[PDB]
Order: structure tokens, then C-alpha cells, then sequence
């Protein structure tokens, strides 16, 4: 609405690319308000002829957690006026007790979006293997979840994953040092490599041998490209269920660290802490909801970096492969140049649609 | 035809491929011996129904539906490959194949079952990968006399094998990532013939007492064995054990008395509450290592009978309590770090020598260190990094093999540190035990509250690395010892000590100036990149200018050191005292003028901007994400530990400046509360072209953003420089 998000929305117009992409996606969402936020940038990107999502994969959770996941996400994508997209489940990975304990995390909230309970599809990376080996043109993979049915995929036919693939494109984290053979490790650190270490190493390994460029994000990049809580109330104020889920899930996890900050129960944070990465005695949240100026959007850049037109508008990826290597650069805190440009575009395509 | 080799299918573009194979084409063979596919499906497929009875060698890929045509008695095959989906139920059952030797399947993603083996015998390969719905092997496989490959990976559903394996000869076993196994089989024979066992996230139970005959492997790795809880004493029979990231174990196996050769002990992320009590039989021991387990409180009794072990290595034992007492010649190896629980060290190790290596890190509740240490006159490397020992104990300077020595204690980051009550009002003055020690090479102090420093120190030689960090009130050095490779030294008196000794010591390579409140400004993890404090550079840009004007500058003379000089400091901003500034491209190139040797030229100065990393940023970047939305609960917090990470770091970059080829590298220390600070470092090398410095093919966290570059010349170092450049 505002003249400048327009302004940036018609210069995305003018830098569109002249044949839509086909992403591969896997996600687990109802855990935070940002795989949705990813899914609505990207139907509305669809709409303009930037991308075009075929299917999606389920992760994080036992079976029925995962059939869960999967039904929620068919419901969304039912809900945002995309009849198209394939759901489907993952598959089996070994878990702890203390990894299941953590897993097994599910917000009631998200318990009346759930679609009907048999559109749901439970085969796995059947279905895109089919659509990989007989499509014409080549597709992109972006990964924001664990890398289990990501590894399988790559793990077989290899001529064929390298003759008709793109890029891969991973949020995540890599590890400072080099691998025995020169290659390049995930940490042991980032969120979406701890959820499964083998499958993590298997995906780089696989893919810096097999010639795939590899497009990684870390977690500064919101940081660098925070986001205002108006936004939130932007996309709410129409009455959409979607935006009213992610207004409630984002009011509440908020609420919920402002409620356990209090009487010191999590170590190593304190009052101060919240006030400077959130905001630039003790009151009421009502009163503390308005001054938060720094919320933060993960995945949604992994989908923006992804794209190669949008790419070069605001990122600098910046090269880190040995000379005799598989292309692979990472995009951190430094590379992203126009930050404000960003902004805009997470607020424009997410409020439209 | 006798040989058919199906190449790519976007070459004839009619169908003539699928002719070929056709069932109506293949009649006209009437012999045939070889049939390979190595050719992808693109997008369709013709299923085959013929299969001639002929064959010898076969590899198909996308094979059509289930089951084979019921006509195929080839009675006569060696080498089958099937790369393809949906071929369950291979036989109908009691297939007669008795030449057939490799059977390879891989990928083949709903296979419900193997064939029948009652017949079929000298099968070499059984390979089975990625089958994801199979829950059942047909022990029948068992019972094959000569068997040599068998490879079963990322089997998803995997249940059960073979109760028994009769194989004599077996060469590769792999079990990889089947994480859903019940039991081990148990062998009978002793497999005299074997090279690899792979047993890898799989989901035992216990193992058998039948491994003893895999004993023929004398190694036996176990990783990320999420269920199993016990194991037999027959594991004592393998020279090298390494057990790592067992949830749930509980106990280990009773020392039987039948093997008594062992020596690689390797435990990690397992619990184990004590030892078998029992360890003396083994009495081979050489490395033993125990790495963070929550629950190790006690450790053993008579530990100190193993014949003379040789590394022990005890790391993260948040509970192990003390230790029992020695009542062994041959120990190299003492490390014990961030035990807690800790609270003292057995005297009688002063009996105890021929020791060597002995360190004690973060160690915070251990004050009464041993004093004695009489006739202990072959330790070569001593750390600590804990607190609690406020003074060093006495008659210490009665060993003399001493080398490196370690001294970190642990302060508040904040406006002004502040020592804990000034050491107690420590008598700083008579401080002489290190003062009367000799040829130590790397001396650390850090954290430590004196005022005076021996007189001694001339005395002292060859001591080439010296650090004291963050060692306020502190007047002036005395005298410092003639050949310090590397010093390490606060901001607070830098200036004199560099122009007062680079030109008295010969030999002085690399200087680190540190400041505490460049330290500290950037306390929180978003200041590098956020904003900056504009006067606070100004605190500190005048400050290297200075330094850079106060320089002796004798280096163009005959060359006394191989080395060049290096100066690290804080700073993020060129002083302005470079005429040729470089903004961004995180590269350099200077196109320098020609006919440089009108006056002797002295060499290049050179500066760079980067930043050093703590090797824990991760962890906190991580955690302050997840913090952004925060999706844990109460109970989460109640038994959460902060992993220990050691507070003090030593970071490097490397350089390399090319016109002869010269590359030096960089370091500095980082502090665990101040992740990360941007620093100014400076290098000069003495001595058609063009100048250019890259950093590294590698530094995946190093860049660099800004450079200078002058040319020095003589005329009492006028530096008056014909470049205008910018
Ligand atoms: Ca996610």
C-alpha cells in the first residue's frame, strides 16, 4: 500500500525471468510462523511467474506426527488457492530420547487447520523421482528442514540428479574446517544439520562430488533483515485464517519468552538482553508488544536467494570452493547489501497474498 | 547375436529401441549371453515378457511389474543387477539356479521379500541397498558355505537375519544405518579370512558371547548405538575398542580373565556409573579415554595396577568425584579437563614420575594443589587453566625440564575488571617461583593481579612465547629476556615497549596489543555489524598513527631473521597515515611507480582489516535464533547444561604478499563473552611490478575489507612518497 513497496514490487516486475522454475521443497511446518510465511511469498510469487511449487515434503516427527504435519500443510496450501501442490510424508530417521522428547513438538493451534484426513499422500520422494527423471527442463531444491528424504533423493542415479538439476539451496551452517579430502562439512551446531548429522553430511558430500552449485544461508541473515511486528498486523487485519494463525502463534511464543524471562529461569538472559536485540522494571506484555522493532524471518530468504533473478538484487554470494571444485558459496551477514529492499519485498509479497 | 549392449535412446528416435528387446525380436536370437541396460528410462518403458533361457550376465534398471515371467528356468546364470523398482517376489519359490554367483539389488525401494536359497549355493556378492519395506532375509541365506560380500545398507525396515551364519569364509559384512535390528547373529566357526564389519546406527540389543571369534578383527567401533544396554566379556578379546554416543547403557561386562591383550580404550557420551573393578587382568592398556559422561561419579578402585599405562585422558567429568590414590613407570599422559566436582589431587603422585605431560584445565573447584613434588624432575609441559590454585606451590623450582607453562584464570567482562578481592591482598612482591625456573619456551599468564615481576628474568633463557593478557595494575616491565619470538601484552604500556626493545632484541617477530575496552564494547553479538561508537576509535586511531611514527627503522640492513615484522591491535578504520585506501572487493592490486631506488627504499608497509572468530560463536548465533521464537517449555530448563567451552582461544589468518614469495600469518587471542572483534593488523616485509596481497584460498570466516600501502624510504624515514593515489 505504501508507495515504496509498490515501487520495489514493480522493479521485481521489470526483473522477472522469462521461464518459471520448478522447486522441489521440504518443510516442517506448525513448529513457527515462518514455513508459513514462506509458503504464502511463494504462492504470491507463483502468481507473478517467478517460481512454480510442484510438491512438498513433511519432517520432524514419528509417523503420526508426520501425517499430522503433512494434513496441516495440505490444508494451508488448500486455504491460500493452491489446489496443485503434491503433500507428502517422509520417511523413518533415528531419534534419541531426548531428540524424540524435542520433536514431538506440536502448537495447538494449528490443530483446526488441518485439511481432510485422506487427501494426505504417505508414498515419500516416489512421486518426484518420476517428475525429476521426465521433466524437460531443470529444477531447483530448496531445503529448510531435516535432509533425511533429501539425502535419498540424491543418494541414487547419480548421472541423472546431476543432468537435470540446477542448484541446491540449504539453510544452515558450515563447519570452520575442511573435510579429510578437501571438501566442505556441515556443523554440528545449526538447527537443520543436528536434526539428522548423517543425512546432512551425505547431502554435502553428495553434492560437492556430484557438481551441483550449493547455495547456503546462515542465521544472520534476519538478523540483518529483521522485519517490524506491523507486518503481522498488516496481513491480520482482513480477518484471513492464516494471518490470524500467524499472529496468534507469533503473540504467543512472544508472550510466552516474556512470561519465562521473568524471575531469571533461562540462564544467561536478563532484561537488559531482551531490550537490546528486541527493541533497539517489569510491566505488562500489552504495553511491551508495541516497542519490538527486530523480529526475525529465516527461510523465507533461503526461497528468495534461491531464485536467480532476485538474487543479484539484494544478495552477494561470495565464493569459497577450492579451485578444483564443485561451485559452492555461502550468504551470510555481510553479503546481503540492501537490507531495507529486503524488508520491503518480505512485507510486500507476504501482505498481498 | 551373442552380445547386446543397449547404449543411450536419444540417438535413434522411432522405437527401434524398444524393438530390440521386444519379445517378437528376441526369438530370433536362439543364443544370448549378455544383456545389459545401462541406460536410464527417460520417460516410458515396455515391460518384457520373454526372458530367453540363455543367459549368463544381466543388469536391468527400472525393471516393469512384479514378478519375473513364470517361464524364466534359466538353469544356467553367474552375474545378475537389477537397479530397478517394483520387483517383488523375484520367484515364485525353489528356483533351481546353480551356476549363479553375484546377486546385486539396489534402490529396489518396495522388495517384500527374498527369493528361496535352498538350492543355490556359491553365491560370492549379496548386495542389498536401499530397500525400504523388507522385514525378513530367509535365514536360508545362513546355511551358504562360501560367501563372501554381504552388504546390507540403509535398510530402513531390517529385522531380522539369519539366526546363524555358517560361512567360513567371509570377507565384508556391512550393516549400515539399519537402526531397527533386534539381535546379532551368532556364528559358530572362527572366520579366519575377514577384512571389513560394519555395524553402524543399528538399533541391538547386546551381542552375543559368539563375537570372541570376531575376534579376528582385533578393532571394534560402535557409534551412535541407541538401544543396545549390555555386552559380553568376549569384547575384551579386540585390541582397540572406541564406544561413542550410547544413550542408555548403564553397565559395562565383567572382566572374565580370558583375554588379556587390549590397549585402545575409547568412551564417549556413554553412561557408565564405575568400572568393572576388575581392569588389572587386561594389564596391556596403552590409551585410555573418557569423554563427557554425565554420570561417571566414581571411577574405579585399583585403577593403578595396569602395568605401566601410558595416556589417560579424562575430559568433561562433571561428576567424577576424587580420585582414590595411587598405591605404574611408564605414564607419558596425565590430562584431566572441566572436571567440576573435582576438589583435590592425590599426594602420592609426588612419588609418582616420569610423568611429562600434566594438565589440569577449568578445573574450578580444586584449590589445595599437591606442594611437595620432590624429585619430579622430568615434566616438560604443566597447564593450568582453572581457578582455585592462588598460589603456585613450593620447592617448584626445584625441577629444571619445565618447558611450557600455563596460567589462565577467569574474570567479569565489563567497564573496568575487577580481581577477585585483588587476589586476596596477595604479597605480589615476593613473587620469584617462576623467576627461578629455567629454559621454559612458552609461558602463559593471564588474569593474574601482580604489580612486580621477578628481577631474575635475564637469567631465564629462550623463552619465545610470551603472554600476559589482561594483566592490569601493572606498572612497567623490568627487563624481558633477549629472544621473545611472540609477546602478547595489554594496551595499557604498548607504546614504550616495542620502540624500546624491537631495536635491543634481535629476535622479536610478532607483537599483540590488546585492549580491555575494545574487548568489552562489543560484549553482545549484534554490535559487529549493527552500529559502532564513533569516539571510541577515536580513542585508539591516534593510537596506532603514533605507534606506526615511533618505529626504529633499521630492517634494509643484511638480513639477521628469516621473519618479517607483525603488529596486531584493535581497530576497525584505516589510521589515515596510508595514502592508498582500498574500500571494498576484498582483494588489493597497487599499480606502485618505477625507478623506486633514487633514495633506499626501505620496503612496504601493509595493513589489513579483518576479525577473529571465538570457536563457540555458533553455538550462540544458534541459540539466541532459536530464542527469537522459543517454542521450549518450563521442564526443558530444569537439567539443561551449558556445554563447557574453553574461555581463552588462539585465532590465526594467513597472508601472502606477491610482486619472490613471501606468506606470514597472523594471531591474536579471543575471549568466550566477546565472540568476536574487528582488528587492524599491520606487516612489514624488508627487501617492473605489481603489487598484490590475497588472503587464502580458504578462511571461509576470514575476509578482510580494508588496506593500506605506502612506500618507506631513509632520510631519517621521511617516507615522503611520490604516490598519489586513492
Ligand atoms: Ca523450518
Amino acid at each position: 500500500l505504501t508507495p515504496t513497496e509498490t515501487a520495489v514490487l514493480r522493479e521485481l516486475r521489470l526483473h522477472r525471468p522469462p521461464l518459471p522454475l520448478d522447486t522441489l521443497l521440504f518443510t516442517d511446518p506448525n513448529k513457527d510462523p515462518d514455513d508459513v510465511v514462506t509458503y504464502t511469498i511463494a504462492k504470491q510469487l507463483q502468481a507473478e511467474g517467478f517460481l512454480r511449487l510442484t510438491d512438498v515434503v513433511v519432517t520432524l516427527g514419528d509417523a503420526d506426527m508426520r501425517s499430522q504435519r503433512a494434513q496441516l500443510a495440505k490444508g494451508v496450501f488448500d486455504r491460500l488457492a493452491l489446489p496443485e501442490v503434491r503433500v507428502a510424508r517422509g520417511q523413518d530417521y533415528p531419534m534419541t530420547s531426548t531428540q524424540a522428547r524435542e520433536h514431538s513438538k506440536f502448537l495447538a493451534e494449528g490443530a483446526a487447520l488441518r485439511a481432510a484426513p485422506d487427501a494426505v499422500h504417505t508414498d515419500g520422494v516416489r512421486a518426484m523421482r518420476e517428475r525429476l527423471a521426465t521433466s524437460p527442463h531443470k529444477l531447483g531444491m530448496v531445503v529448510i528442514a531435516g535432509m533425511t528424504d533429501a539425502s535419498a533423493l540424491l543418494a541414487e542415479a547419480g548421472d541423472l540428479v546431476r543432468e537435470k538439476l540446477a542448484s541446491i539451496t540449504i539453510m544452515g551452517g558450515i563447519d570452520p574446517a575442511r573435510d579429510a579430502d578437501g571438501l566442505v562439512q556441515p556443523d554440528t551446531r545449526a538447527y537443520n544439520n543436528a536434526t539428522d548429522i548423517h543425512a546432512a553430511r551425505a547431502l554435502y558430500r553428495r553434492a560437492q562430488q556430484l557438481g551441483i552449485p550449493l547455495r547456503i544461508l546462515s542465521k544472520e541473515a534476519a538478523y540483518r533483515a529483521a522485519v517490524p511486528p506491523a507486518f503481522y498486523e498488516g496481513i491480520a487485519r482482513n480477518g484471513h485464517p492464516v494471518g490470524e494463525y500467524l499472529r496468534d502463534v507469533q503473540k504467543n511464543a512472544l508472550k510466552g519468552l516474556w512470561e519465562g524471562i521473568q524471575a531469571n529461569l533461562i540462564p544467561g538472559l536478563d532484561t537488559a538482553w531482551f531490550f537490546r536485540t528486541f527493541v533497539a522494571g517489569a510491566m505488562s506484555f500489552d504495553a511491551i508488544w508495541p516497542q519490538v522493532t527486530k523480529l526475525n524471518l529465516y527461510d523465507p530468504l533461503t526461497l528468495l536467494a534461491a531464485l536467480p533473478g532476485a538474487a543479484r538484487l539484494l544478495f552477494q554470494p561470495t565464493p569459497m570452493h577450492r579451485e578444483g571444485a564443485s561451485p559452492v558459496e555461502h550468504v551470510g551477514h555481510a553479503e546481503v547489501v540492501r537490507p531495507e529492499k529486503a524488508r520491503l519485498l518480505l512485507s510486500a509479497l507476504a501482505k498481498a497474498a | 547375436i551373442e552380445g547386446l549392449l543397449l547404449t543411450e535412446p536419444e540417438q535413434f528416435e522411432e522405437g527401434e529401441l524398444e524393438y530390440m528387446y521386444s519379445a517378437e525380436a528376441l526369438k530370433k536370437t536362439r543364443r544370448l549371453r549378455i544383456l545389459v541396460k545401462e541406460y536410464y528410462n527417460r520417460g516410458f518403458d515396455e515391460p518384457v515378457a520373454y526372458l530367453p533361457n540363455s543367459l549368463l550376465w544381466l543388469e536391468w534398471r527400472n525393471y516393469s511389474s512384479n514378478s519375473f515371467p513364470s517361464n524364466f528356468e534359466p538353469s544356467k546364470l553367474v552375474y545378475l543387477t537389477m537397479k530397478g523398482s517394483s520387483i517383488i517376489e523375484l520367484w515364485n519359490g525353489a528356483k533351481r539356479l546353480a551356476f549363479l554367483t553375484t546377486l546385486d539389488l539396489s534402490y529396489c525401494h518396495k522388495l517384500i521379500q527374498t527369493p528361496d536359497f535352498r538350492m543355490i549355493t556359491n553365491l560370492e556378492r549379496l548386495i542389498l541397498s536401499s530397500c525400504d519395506a523388507l522385514v525378513e532375509v530367509h535365514p536360508s541365506v545362513g546355511f551358504l558355505k562360501n560367501l563372501i560380500l554381504l552388504n546390507m545398507d540403509h535398510c530402513i525396515s531390517l529385522e531380522r537375519l539369519p539366526a546363524i551364519i555358517q560361512s567360513e569364509c567371509l570377507e565384508v559384512l556391512d550393516l549400515n544405518y539399519c537402526f531397527n535390528l533386534k539381535m546379532f547373529p551368532e556364528v559358530e566357526r572362527n572366520m579366519t579370512h575377514l577384512k571389513k564389519l560394519d555395524l553402524t546406527s543399528t538399533g541391538i540389543r547386546e551381542l552375543p558371547a559368539s563375537i570372541e571369534h570376531l575376534s579376528s578383527l582385533e578393532n571394534l567401533q560402535m557409534h551412535s548405538c541407541n538401544q543396545l544396554v549390555s555386552l559380553p566379556s568376549s569384547i575384551w578379546r579386540f585390541r582397540n575398542l572406541k564406544i561413542s554416543e550410547c544413550e542408555k547403557l548403564g553397565s559395562l561386562p565383567e572382566i572374565h580373565g580370558n583375554s588379556n591383550c587390549t590397549r585402545e580404550l575409547i568412551l564417549k557420551l556413554v553412561s557408565i556409573k564405575e568400572l568393572p573393578t576388575s581392569i588389572g587382568n587386561l594389564t596391556s592398556l596403552n590409551f585410555l579415554e573418557i569423554c563427557n559422561c554425565k554420570t561417571i561419579s566414581s571411577l574405579s578402585s585399583s585403577i593403578w595396577g595396569l602395568t605401566s599405562l601410558t595416556t589417560l585422558k579424562l575430559l568433561d567429568c562433571r561428576k567424577l568425584k576424587n580420585l582414590p590414590g595411587i598405591p605404574l613407570d611408564l605414564l607419558r599422559i596425565i590430562d584431566m579437563s572441566w572436571c567440576s566436582c573435582i576438589s583435590s589431587l592425590p599426594h602420592n603422585i609426588w612419588m609418582l614420575k616420569f610423568l611429562r605431560i600434566l594438565c589440569i584445565s577449568y578445573c574450578s573447584r580444586l584449590e589445595y594443589l599437591p606442594e611437595n613434588l620432590g624429585h619430579l624432575e622430568h615434566l616438560e609441559e604443566l597447564l593450568a587453566d582453572g581457578t582455585g590454585i592462588l598460589r603456585l606451590p613450593s620447592s617448584v623450582a626445584r625441577l629444571n625440564k619445565l618447558e611450557v607453562l600455563s596460567f589462565r584464570k577467569k574474570f567479569a567482562i565489563g567497564p573496568k575488571v575487577q580481581y577477585s578481592s585483588s587476589m586476596l591482598n596477595l604479597p605480589d612482591d615476593v613473587f620469584g617461583s617462576l623467576g627461578s625456573l629455567g629454559s621454559v619456551v612458552k609461558l602463559n599468564l593471564s588474569g593474574n593481579g601482580f604489580c612486580n615481576l621477578p628481577e631474575t628474568m635475564n637469567q631465564l633463557f629462550c623463552l619465545e612465547y610470551l603472554d600476559i593478557t589482561f594483566c592490569q595494575r601493572l606498572e612497567a616491565l623490568p627487563e624481558l629476556p633477549p629472544s621473545i619470538k611472540e609477546l602478547y601484552v595489554d594496551e595499557h604500556l604498548a607504546l614504550r615497549i616495542m620502540e624500546d626493545l624491537v631495536i635491543k632484541c634481535k629476535e622479536l617477530n610478532l607483537i599483540a596489543v590488546t585492549k580491555i575496552e575494545y574487548q568489552n564494547f562489543y560484549r553482545w553479538l549484534d554490535s559487529i555489524w549493527s552500529d559502532v561508537s564513533e569516539l571510541l576509535e577515536n580513542s585508539q586511531k591516534q593510537q596506532l598513527d603514533d605507534m606506526l611514527q615511533l618505529i626504529p627503522f633499521s630492517y634494509l640492513s643484511t638480513a639477521k631473521r628469516e621473519e618479517v615484522l607483525k603488529i596486531v591491535i584493535h581497530g576497525t578504520r584505516i589510521p589515515e597515515w596510508f595514502r592508498w585506501q582500498d574500500r571494498s572487493a576484498t582483494t588489493m592490486s597497487v599499480n606502485l611507480p618505477e625507478y623506486w631506488y633514487t633514495e633506499n627504499f626501505l620496503g612496504f608497509a601493509i595493513c589489513c582489516s579483518c576479525c577473529f572468530y571465538h570457536s563457540a560463536r555458533s553455538y550462540d548465533v544458534e541459540f539466541e535464533g532459536s530464542m527469537h521464537h522459543y517454542n521450549y517449555d518450563s521442564s526443558y530448563w530444569k537439567e539443561y547444561e551449558e556445554p563447557s567451552y574453553d574461555f581463552y582461544e588462539r585465532d590465526s589468518i594467513e597472508i601472502t604478499a606477491k610482486l619472490l614469495k613471501k606468506v606470514c600469518s597472523f594471531s591474536m587471542n579471543v575471549l568466550r563473552r566477546a565472540t568476536a572483534v574487528p582488528n587492524m593488523c599491520f606487516a612489514f616485509f624488508p627487501f617492473y611490478g605489481i603489487f598484490e596481497t590475497c588472503l587464502s584460498p580458504g578462511d571461509i570466516r576470514h575476509r578482510g575489507k580494508q588496506w593500506g600501502f605506502n612506500l618507506v624510504y631513509k632520510d631519517e624515514t621521511g617516507g615522503s612518497v611520490t604516490h598519489e593515489m586513492l
